[PDB]
């Protein structure tokens, strides 16, 4: 079916934003957003 | 900042200095706090009380005191050797 262009293109483009606001912190520190998107990295792994 | 100007412009103080020591403070912001704590303790007279408590994952007293000191000349010298050996890693919480 055609709609795999429609879905999974937005799957990547959401996932790169998931790596955009990933804010690195030097000596093992997490703010809140890095805590959340680690669990959201499970969502992107779930799809593929 | 001179002894005679401070007593005549304040009252005694039960003061308590908390130093955030997570991962977010290694580098430039470490050397400043090591400096700025060491400059804060000189504005004390000898009615003022202090105690230095880093907060981290848990909150502890890196001082060997666990309560308030009298802040002599002497007890201010103890804390500065405590301040100048603080590591920096972990997670901020502000609630513990
Ligand atoms: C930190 O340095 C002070 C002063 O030399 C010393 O009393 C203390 O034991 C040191 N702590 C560690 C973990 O090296
Ligand atoms: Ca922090």
């Amino acid at each position: 079916w055609k709609p795999f262009e429609t879905i999974i293109l937005l799957t990547i483009f959401a996932n790169c934003v998931a790596l955009a606001v990933y804010l690195p912190m030097p000596e093992d520190d997490n703010n809140s957003l890095n805590l959340g998107l680690e669990k959201l990295e499970y969502f992107f792994l779930t799809v593929f | 900042r001179r002894p005679w100007y401070i007593q005549g412009a304040a009252s005694p103080k039960d003061m308590l200095i908390l130093v955030d020591v997570s991962g977010s403070v290694s580098g430039l912001t470490l050397k400043l706090i090591r400096t700025s704590v060491s400059e804060m303790l000189e504005t004390l007279s000898d009615d003022d009380f202090v105690n230095v408590a880093s907060f981290n994952s848990n909150a502890q007293d890196v001082s060997c005191f666990q309560h308030l000191v009298q802040a002599n000349v002497r007890n201010k010298k103890v804390l500065k050797d405590a301040v100048n050996n603080i590591t920096a890693k972990g997670i901020t919480d502000y609630k513990k």
